[PDB]
C-alpha cells in the first residue's frame, strides 16, 4: 500500500553537505504530515525535522538548526532533507516517516539510509 | 521513554516528538494539552 523508498546516505567528510531522499509510495507527501528521525549505534532514535501537514510549517531539533533544511518536490512525489555543515555526531540510520490524516500519528517509515561522517 | 514537556513519545519511531506536530489534530496526545494549549 504505502511505503517510503529511502535514497542518498553515504559517506562525507566533516565539514561536507549531503541531500537524503524520500520517495513516496500509494500516498501524496504534499497531502500529509513528514519528518526526519534517525538512530546513531547505541543511542535512541532522535527527532530531527518535520513537516505539519495542517499549515507546511516547519520545524528542526536544535542539534540541526541552521545546517539542515526538509522540503518536498510534489513533482517527484519525493521528501529531502538537505544536510550542510555535517560534522561527526550527524551519524546514524536516517528515516522519513508519515503522520495520519489531520496531523494524526506516525503510521509509516522507510527501511532506512546510513549517513557516516569521517 | 519519558521525554520532555513539549514533547511525546512515539512508538512506530521510539523516539520523543514536538507536540506541534500533533497540536491541530482532532486527538492529540494527552501529554500535550499543556504545551498545545500555548494558542
Amino acid at each position: 500500500e504505502v511505503q517510503l523508498v529511502e535514497s542518498g546516505g553515504g559517506l562525507v567528510q566533516p565539514g561536507g553537505s549531503l541531500r537524503l531522499s524520500c520517495a513516496a509510495s500509494g500516498f501524496t507527501v504534499s497531502s500529509y504530515g513528514m519528518s526526519w528521525v534517525r538512530q546513531a549505534p547505541g543511542k535512541g532514535p532522535e527527532w530531527v525535522s518535520g513537516i505539519r501537514g495542517s499549515d507546511g510549517s516547519t520545524y528542526y531539533a536544535d542539534s540541526v538548526k541552521g545546517r539542515f533544511t526538509i522540503s518536498r518536490d510534489n513533482s517527484k512525489n519525493t521528501l529531502y532533507l538537505q544536510m550542510n555543515s555535517l560534522r561527526a555526531e550527524d551519524t546514524a540510520v536516517y528515516y522519513c516517516a508519515k503522520q495520519g490524516e489531520n496531523d494524526g500519528p506516525f503510521d509509516h517509515r522507510g527501511q532506512g539510509t546510513l549517513v557516516t561522517v569521517s | 521513554g519519558q521525554c520532555s514537556q513539549n514533547e511525546y513519545f512515539d512508538s512506530l519511531l521510539h523516539a520523543c516528538i514536538p507536540c506541534q506536530l500533533r497540536c491541530s489534530s482532532n486527538t492529540p496526545p494527552l501529554t500535550c494539552q499543556r504545551y498545545c494549549n500555548a494558542s
